[PDB]
């Protein structure tokens, strides 16, 4: 008696990063670049960047990744800096 | 040595900017006059020149681009000059058009004026006719056309005199008028006849073709850049025809749909907007047909209210601009069909739009003219005057705007035509058109002194 | 048609004249024992022969040392053959495209003979590109 | 000093202080006026007539409680007696009549010190003195200078003005005497006018007196519509609404000249007058009206300039009513005849001298001839024998001794001409020392010293000349002081007449007012041009006509233009005027070189490239050196042309100087006058607010009167525009500042008026009320200033727009707050709210026009009124908006009669909801909108309204989740296409839509769906997905066919009906055991209806159903459980509020723990999140107790941050704009 059905799925991707998944180190720490030549000229601008897609990266990491490819690495959404409340 | 220039000829400008830092001989081969002359002329700068009359063509190539950047910054701020065609006493503005910085205007007394906005001088002559209201006016690079209320049509040649070269007479009123942007053919739409006028080999202004339509015409355009016979597009209510003057053919592009709301014709395709209707409502749409075969290419629209204007013939390749009843202007991509920008610019409906490679200029029905920079996504400025904005036309260094009526504000008027000039170092001392000239040398010297007194950038 | 060429190396190279007439000088002396060819060796000759027979209407063809490519461009300068010149200049151009002045210095064995003040002040005005 | 808190800023570091009361009178309105002195300090004075109200409104401390004997004169017929007499208080005052004039006259001829100081210490006396017939006839030179010192003491000013910008003239004593007489007469007539049929006569006498004063002063100082415009001056000038007999002013300008004719000519002109104007001619009649027709005036003008002197004609020429109805001797005279007759017959000399002093132009030409030795010795003898004549002194010697001071500076030295020059100068300076004074002022002492004392021994009398000059050194400064005092007095008087014309509206009838104002406001460079090719056309380079050009004829590169400059003239600008019409005749490379002569031309100055589109080409900027010869070479033309064409040249030398003092005075006085008038008006506007409806007529009248004055008395338009800008900026800015600022209660006059305009539109007031309000508000915003010309822009940036916008914002916010407070719980809240907002927008656009600043003010007002709501009220409002949009979207699947109108209403609602963008309610709005859109997308296929609405209100969502939902809905179709293709290539229709966390709100999905034979397709799709890129849920819907019925069910219904078809009857036990659903009751609910096929025959255990509704025997049967809407009041919103109140304390803890330096926002968010997940201080008890609402995104923390910033608990750093810190 069944002729049509619209089944819905659910894809779980549960991975609590708590880290900059670009360089895999801590998110409040410094990235690999600023960790190699530490305190050479200036290091007070290795800051964090939040995306509309609710992910956080080092500014340097995500900036160079955007120089390479123009989406977000974790979710494959068109990247956009979060400016709500900023 | 010719081997060196054979190697460097294919070399682009960018890396040519670097090869001048590796040697002195490589410097003098990277500063060749023929290479930079070719780079300059092939890029558009200084078309009708000769490699002889200037020197160090690299510095010329630098100066032209510096000048273009200065022009862009003059657009971003408001630096330049501004002028306004003066009010005609006890009359109302009725229609406005402009082709190339030359404006034509018609008033509700039978008067028709032209005025060149490219000169330091000031002559706005009246075009003679040997009482009714003017219905439509059109201007060309050489011709001027006016259609009156009693069904008459005057045609002036802007290069001979201020008297008509042809006087045509209809039987009913005139519902639409069109003039070829390049060629010298005119098209009119009386009650049920559409006719094309054109000069024969001896220049006698005869009738090229005649057609018939089943309804009243509301829009009528002429396809630009036709080889031998002109082609027109008419919009009779909910029907859209394709008139070909070759054998007086009347093709039918689109039928059995909602009424048409706007129309624009480029050399290859035609874009027009249709309402939304139905018990189960169908939204308003913009359709883009092709003139080659008559096959529809696109069908756009995601709007709750009707479209009111569209510009395709002035837009860059693969882009189109439109304005809607909710007061928003939109940029449509012709390849993918998606939206590229939706911008809330006005309060009432949008009545005129135009776009170029970096900016949009749009005028609304409440009287506002607004300029937006869609490259950086920032507003530039806006100007408010009394009545609805009816005509808008800009070039790379100038802008023309008209507010035409149908207590509105403090500064009252009855029609206002305004010109903005964003590079005053290009204003001439007299008009290229013979009719746009005078003989009272007093005024000539007056405006000459005024021109010499104006500041510099 | 068959005509012989007397090369620098002393070897004689006979080839069908018509398709080889793309060199204006050889056909010039033809319509005006072989013709002496005293400026270039045989390898360039057979290169251009198999090239012209291939091209009636050569990416890999030029994957050789720089010196021999210079010799072939100078030959086509003497040969006055449009195709050889066009293709060799095109490949050298695509070779030099997209590089830094020092990458040019690597590309064409040219040493940087510019002092430092000159190196700075040259790349302050020339920046526009 | 005394009143320091009442100063008025007149510009940058320039203020005005009220100082003191001076005079008093009755105004034109019968009320008292008070003259008040103001002081301008960064010290000048300004006198201002003010009424009592203006004093109260501008400086009220000047109020307090209310409005602030005989024989002694006969014995002199013995001067100490008269001095001790004049020592008395009323003695000299009463004795003014009995010949005290002649007494003090003969006394003046240090004993006179007391006699002249007594009465003067204890204006009409000095006037009586200055017109004594024997003032200069019977007196000496020493007492003359004593009288002049007395006068210079009388006419001093406590605060003069700088005069070192103009060339003060040199004049003899008689000129100063006449000037002092006229000045004192005018002052007496003015003060008579202040303390007062007869007044008409007084005003006529005053006008004629001041006309004569202006004429004498100007002669003594020898002072005689379409266009492009900058784009920044587009709307900078205020706009004023537009609107057969001689006027009294113009007729008086002519009566002034009629009143100075000789008896015969006067009689003849009065006869010509009596001809047309019949009757008699009386003094009180000729002036009163004597209305003349224009033709009579024109013929009178045509016959007038003949019967006049030289000065009278010099005046009449520049007049306004006239500009409306208009041997060496013979060899020198050849360029007059009376001069030759005098030179020959120099006895009938007296008539020649008399006819000479009437028109002494030949005399001046003769004396100027000196500055060749031919005529000098011929005319010096004539001059020296003319000095010896009685009345030849009347001739203007002082006006032609600039020539004499050029021979004493010439190379010719120790000659005969110098000896005779010295002798003649000696004779002239010995007959009257006044010329010694004028010489000393010219600088004759050091001149003759360096010219003869170095060469020869005092050729004739040079030592005595130097002595006399050094003697009159002292009187020179007295003469200068006197003339400058009179000039300053006349300037103050004209300023006073202007102010009186402003306060009253009586016209200005003073004859030469416009000429005097023009003089006060206003204080070739080459010998030859030589061209190479075509000489007879070089005149067209400087023709000043661009329709005429010079065309070359020569070889390529050989064309040039040569400029011979004049001596000393530097080059400020050199421009070339070309026309792009000439295609190949246009220049293409110009080189300009400079040299000392045509042969050297060595140093080139500039080289320019001309472009194909150029009209004005600048070749040389402001230079420093002087160049005798300048040559312009045209190297090559355009497109390799051979000949060139030039349309003009333009050479500009140094800028002139114009003494910029009177302009500053005019602007200062205008600004202060209007800044006082505005404060006077604001009091009337503040005491009775209804009077605001008359302000527009007053402002327009003021502007119209100012324009009418400027278009009649100012020289040009560059001044009229500056005065208009000054008047506007001074009159409107304080009025706006006053009517905009609130009061003790918190409402301003304009705010009250706009509130009435808004709230009275419901309907009363009437239409004229609204029209007048609109007129006022449109008048106030019609001028946009630019962010002479330097004088009008003197001051600070304007503050009109700022005050107006903030007032409008406050009005809008009060309205929206009243609406939201009154009705926020209603059932029809959203439609009425959107209608209110639409009314607000319409009224804003019809009050101020569609200007961006006022729309921004309106949006800020609504956004500020929305932030005064507690959390639960804002939650309820957001939920209502989301539910309304949802109902409107869903109601479109079935059509309607009026659908276009419904979609227009939806558009208005979207415009209203766009206010949430960037606030902190945006997260709650997005929450509810997701919750409804999810249930909308999984119940039907789709609607076209989804994308249409999202295109408008996309920015309102901080996470952009609905866009992702729609995109995923599109993507799933492509995934199913790919799966079908790969399935039919790698050999019960189903459609799979796969959700995720970053594309769907997966928070309310706890259960998970195997029960039937369809596991194959699901496992195939799972394998395909895992290969090309899973878990299933209880959502979705199915279409089933049941005999003659077609169905539309949910999944949790489809599976149950499948189980019922796979058996006879199934009970709840296996249902729950196999499914796990908790929900199921509401699922099997809708089957109980008549359309439902099942009957739940409850067991006597738990329940069991079977198909028993199919016994009693179409189209779609939508047996799907309908959607329910959330309730912000219930346990949903309260958990969100608890989460917000927890995040607030978390944020303030973490911020207080970092000090005043602060924290970067993107690190504050990370710290808050990492303390919320693994929270030691926020224990997991509450974090678990929250339940649905225990998840924390970054946008939630950002919304809490926005809330705190709004409350003030947090603070943004100024240097680094997105670093936060705890406050207080
Ligand atoms: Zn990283
Ligand atoms: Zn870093
Ligand atoms: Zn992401």
């Amino acid at each position: 008696e069944v002729k049509k059905w619209n089944a819905v799925a659910l894809w779980a991707w549960d991975i609590v990063v708590d880290n900059c998944a670009i360089c895999r180190n801590h998110i409040m720490d410094l990235c690999i670049e600023c960790q190699a030549n530490q305190a050479s000229a200036t290091s007070e601008e290795c800051t964090v960047a939040w995306g509309v897609c609710n992910h956080a990266f080092h500014f340097h990491c995500i900036s160079r990744w955007l120089k390479t490819r123009q989406v977000c690495p974790l979710d494959n959404r068109e990247w956009e800096f979060q400016k709500y409340g900023h | 040595y010719e081997l060196a220039i054979n190697i460097f000829q294919y070399l682009d400008r960018k890396e040519l900017g670097r090869c001048a830092q590796v040697s002195k001989t490589w410097k003098v081969i990277a500063e060749d006059e023929v290479l930079w002359y070719r780079l300059c002329q092939q890029e558009g700068h200084l078309p009708d020149s000769s490699i002889s009359d200037y020197s160090c063509w690299k510095l010329i190539f630098q100066e032209c681009r510096a000048k273009e950047h200065m022009l862009r910054t003059n657009w971003k701020n408001r630096k330049g000059a501004v002028s306004e065609l003066e009010h005609v006493p006890d009359t109302v503005l009725c229609d406005v058009h402009s082709h190339d910085g030359v404006v034509i205007a018609g008033y509700t007394s039978g008067d028709v004026r032209v005025w060149d906005t490219r000169t330091w001088d000031y002559v706005a002559p009246f075009l003679e006719s040997e009482q009714p209201n003017v219905s439509f006016v059109r201007i060309n690079s050489s011709l001027a056309v006016a259609a009156y209320e009693d069904g008459f049509l005057n045609i002036w040649d802007l290069r001979t005199g201020k008297y008509p070269v042809h006087r045509f007479e209809h039987d009913a009123r005139i519902q639409a008028l069109a003039l070829s942007q390049d060629d010298a053919t005119v098209a009119t739409a009386s009650a049920f006849d559409v006719v094309m006028l054109s000069p024969n080999e001896e220049g006698y202004w005869q009738i090229a073709a005649e057609f018939e339509v089943p309804k009243l015409v509301q829009y009528l355009e002429i396809v630009p850049e036709t080889r031998r016979y002109p082609v027109a597009v008419a919009a009779a209510g909910d029907l859209m025809y394709l008139l070909k003057a070759e054998d007086s053919a009347r093709t039918l592009l689109y039928a059995h749909g909602p009424p048409v709301t706007c129309l624009d014709v480029s050399a290859n395709q035609v874009a027009f907007g249709v309402q939304g209707l139905g018990w189960v409502y169908e939204g308003s749409k913009i359709l883009v047909y092709s003139l080659e075969a008559g096959r529809r290419l696109l069908k756009l629209g995601n709007v709750l209210r009707d479209f009111t204007c569209v510009n395709l013939s002035d837009s860059p390749p693969n882009l189109m601009v439109s304005g809607n009843m909710d007061g928003r202007v939109r940029i449509h991509d012709l390849r993918s069909g998606n939206i590229a920008l939706s911008l809330s610019a006005h309060q009432l409906r949008v009545s005129a739009v135009q776009m170029d490679d970096w900016k949009i200029v749009s005028g609304g029905e409440e009287g506002l003219v607004s300029v937006w920079d869609y490259r950086m996504n920032q507003k530039l400025w806006e100007v408010y005057s009394g009545h609805p904005v009816q005509h808008i036309s800009f070039s790379s260094h100038s802008l023309i705007t008209a507010n035409v009526p149908y207590f509105t504000t403090h500064r009252r008027h009855r029609g206002l035509i305004r010109a903005y000039e964003f590079a005053v170092d290009q204003l001439a001392f007299q008009s290229p058109l013979p009719v746009c000239r005078s003989s009272c040398d007093a005024m000539a010297t007056h405006y000459y002194d005024l021109a010499l007194a104006f500041p510099y950038n | 048609p068959s005509i012989k060429l007397q090369s620098s190396d002393g070897e004689i190279f006979e080839v069908d004249v018509e398709i080889a007439k793309q060199s204006v000088t050889i056909k010039t002396m033809l319509e005006d024992d072989p013709v002496p060819l005293p400026n270039v060796n045989a390898a360039i000759l057979k290169k251009v022969i198999q090239w012209c027979t291939h091209h009636k209407d050569d990416q890999e063809f030029l994957k050789v040392d720089q010196g021999t490519l210079f010799e072939l461009i100078l030959a086509a300068n003497y040969l006055d053959i449009k195709g050889l010149l066009d293709v060799t200049c095109k490949t050298v151009a695509n070779m030099i495209k997209g590089k830094t002045p020092e990458e040019i210095r690597k590309t064409f064995n040219i040493k940087n003979d510019f002092t430092e003040e000159e190196e700075a002040q040259v790349r302050k005005e020339n920046q526009w590109c | 000093l005394r009143y320091r808190e009442f100063r008025v800023p007149l510009g940058p570091g320039l203020h005005a202080y009220p100082d003191e009361l001076i005079r008093q009178r009755v105004g034109h309105d019968g009320h008292p006026e008070y003259q008040i002195r103001w002081l301008i300090l960064r010290a000048e004075h300004i006198l201002l007539w003010m009424s009592k109200d203006e004093i109260y409104a501008n400086c009220h401390k000047m109020l307090g409680e209310d409005g602030q004997v005989k024989s002694l004169i006969q014995r002199a017929l013995t001067v100490h007696v008269l001095s001790a007499y004049a020592s008395i208080e009323p003695l000299t005052g009463v004795f003014k009549d009995p010949r005290v004039l002649d007494l003090l006259m003969h006394m003046l001829s240090y004993q006179i010190r007391w006699s002249a100081g007594r009465m003067i210490q204890a204006t009409q006396i000095l006037l009586s003195l200055s017109q004594q017939e024997a003032i200069e006839k019977h007196l000496d030179f020493d007492s003359r200078c004593a009288l002049l010192a007395l006068f210079a003491q009388a006419t001093l000013s406590e605060h003069p003005m700088s005069f070192e910008g103009i060339q003060l003239p040199q004049v003899p004593g008689r000129v100063l005497f006449s000037l002092v007489k006229r000045y004192l007469h005018v002052t007496s007539l003015l003060d008579q006018l202040n303390d007062s049929g007869e007044r008409g006569q007084l005003e006529l006498e005053f006008s004629m007196a001041m006309g004569t004063l202006i004429s004498e002063l100007v002669q003594a100082m020898r002072w005689d519509a379409w266009r492009w415009r900058p784009m920044t001056e587009l709307y900078a000038v205020p706009y004023v609404l537009p609107e057969e007999h001689l006027t009294l002013a113009e007729w008086w300008e002519l009566l002034f000249f009629i009143k100075k004719l000789d008896g015969p000519d006067h009689q003849e002109v009065l006869q010509i007058l009596q001809e047309n104007l019949d009757g008699e001619i009386l003094d009180d009649e000729i002036l009163a009206e004597l209305a003349v027709p224009i033709e009579l005036a024109q013929d009178l003008l045509l016959t007038l300039p003949q019967r006049l002197n030289d000065s009278a004609l010099r005046d009449l020429i520049n007049c306004h009513v006239y500009k409306k109805y208009g041997t060496p001797l013979q060899r020198l005279v050849e360029g007059g005849k009376i001069l030759l007759d005098l030179e020959q017959a120099l006895n009938k000399v007296k008539p020649l001298l008399l006819q000479l002093q009437r028109q002494p132009q030949p005399f001046l030409a003769l004396m100027q001839s000196l500055d060749n030795r031919t005529l000098h010795l011929t005319v010096l003898r004539i001059l020296k024998q003319l000095v010896d004549f009685p009345e030849a002194l009347l001739l203007p010697w002082h006006e032609a001794v600039d020539a004499c001071m050029a021979c004493l500076r010439s190379p010719n030295t120790d000659r005969e001409v110098l000896q005779e020059l010295i002798f003649f100068l000696h004779r002239l300076t010995s007959v009257s020392r006044d010329y010694a004074v004028v010489l000393n002022q010219l600088g004759a002492r050091d001149a003759i010293s360096k010219a003869l004392e170095k060469h020869l021994g005092k050729l004739e009398l040079a030592q005595e000349l130097r002595d006399m000059v050094f003697k009159c050194e002292k009187h020179a400064h007295l003469y200068r002081k006197l003339i400058t005092n009179i000039l300053g007095g006349c300037i103050q008087m004209v300023l006073g007449q202007i102010e009186d014309h402003r306060r009253t509206h009586r016209p200005i009838n003073i004859p030469f007012f416009d000429v005097f104002l023009r003089y006060l406001c206003q204080g070739k460079c080459w010998e030859k041009v030589e061209v190479s090719s075509n000489p007879h056309r070089a005149s067209k380079l400087t023709d000043h006509n661009p329709k005429t050009y010079w065309e070359s004829n020569g070889s390529a590169g050989s064309h040039y233009i040569t400029l011979h400059m004049r001596r000393g003239i530097l080059i400020r600008q050199l421009t070339l005027l070309v026309a792009s019409e000439d295609s190949s005749y246009m220049p293409a490379r110009v080189v300009v070189c400079g040299g000392d002569s045509t042969s050297s031309l060595h140093t080139e100055l500039n080289s320019v490239n001309v472009m194909p589109s150029a009209s004005r080409v600048i070749l040389l900027e402001n230079l420093t050196r002087f160049w005798p010869i300048i040559q312009i070479r045209i190297k090559r033309c355009q497109q390799g042309g051979i000949d060139t064409r030039i349309r003009g040249l333009e050479i500009l030398g140094p800028k002139p100087t114009f003494w910029p003092v009177f302009r500053e005075q005019l602007c200062r006085h205008t600004r202060l006058f209007y800044m006082v008038r505005a404060q006077a008006w604001s009091q009337d506007m503040a005491e009775d607010r209804r009077s605001l409806l008359h302000l527009s007529s007053r402002l327009n009248g003021a502007l119209r009167q100012e324009q009418n004055f400027a278009d009649r008395f100012l020289p040009d338009d560059e001044a009229a525009q500056a005065l208009g800008k000054t008047c506007w900026e001074a009159l409107v800015s304080p009025v706006v500042q006053n009517i905009t600022s609130p009061d003790e209660d918190g409402i301003s006059p304009l705010g009250w008026l706009l509130d009435q305009y808004l709230e009275c539109q419901e309907a009363s007031r009437g239409p004229a009320f609204f029209s007048r309000v609109r007129r006022l508000t449109h008048l106030l915003v019609h001028v946009e200033p630019c962010e002479w010309s330097s004088l009008a822009t003197r001051g600070l940036p304007s503050s009109i727009m700022r005050n107006l916008t903030r007032c409008w914002r406050a009005v809008v916010e009060k309205q929206v707050n009243n609406f939201l407070t009154s009705s926020w719980r209603d059932d029809d809240f959203v439609p009425r709210y959107c209608e209110h907002f639409n009314i607000l927008q319409n009224s804003s656009s019809e009050l101020f026009g569609p200007r961006a600043a006022f729309l921004l003010a309106l949006q800020n007002g609504c956004a500020g009124a929305l932030l005064k709501l507690p959390f639960l009220k804002a939650a309820h409002v957001s939920e209502q908006f989301a539910r309304h949009i949802d109902q409107q979207i869903q109601g479109s699947r079935i059509g309607g009669a009026q659908e276009m109108e419904r979609l227009a209403q939806l558009q208005q609602c979207l415009q209203a909801v766009l206010i949430f963008s960037g606030l902190e309610i945006a997260t709650t709005f997005e929450h509810y909108y997701q919750h409804y859109m999810a249930d909308r997308l999984l119940g039907v296929v789709s609607s076209w309204l989804e994308g249409a609405v999202l295109e408008q209100i996309g920015p309102c969502f901080p996470n952009r989740l609905p866009q992702q939902m729609l995109q995923s809905l599109s993507t799933s179709k492509e995934l199913q296409r790919q799966f079908h293709v790969y399935q039919l290539q790698q050999l019960p229709e189903v459609s799979v839509l796969v959700l995720s966390r970053h594309s769907w709100p997966v928070a309310s999905i706890c259960h998970t769906l195997l029960p039937s034979y369809l596991r194959g397709t699901l496992n195939r799709y799972s394998n395909f997905y895992n290969k090309s890129q899973l878990q299933w849920t209880w959502l979705g819907w199915a279409e089933l066919q049941f005999g003659n019925q077609t169905l539309h069910v949910s999944t949790v219904q489809m599976w149950l009906l499948l189980y019922l078809n796979d058996l006879k009857a199934v009970s709840v036990e296996s249902l729950l055991a196999f499914s796990g659903l908790s929900m199921l009751n509401q699922a099997i609910g809708p089957l109980t209806s008549s359309r439902g096929p099942l009957d739940l025959h409850e067991q006597k255990p738990g329940g069991v159903l079977k198909i028993r509704d199919g016994s009693k025997e179409w189209d779609i049967v939508r047996l799907i459980p309908p959607q329910t809407y959330l309730q912000a009041e219930g346990e949903d919103g309260q958990n969100l509020e608890k989460r917000r109140n927890l995040l607030n304390c978390l944020i303030v803890r973490i911020l207080k723990a970092h000090g005043d330096e602060g924290l970067h926002i993107d690190q504050l968010v990370c710290l808050v999140l990492e303390a919320w997940q693994k929270g030691p201080c926020p224990p997991r008890g509450l974090v678990s107790s929250l339940g649905k609402g225990s998840a924390c995104s970054s946008t939630d923390v950002l919304s809490c941050i926005l809330h705190l910033l709004g409350k003030g608990t947090l603070r943004r750093h100024d240097d680094r704009p997105q670093v936060l810190s705890y406050a207080v």
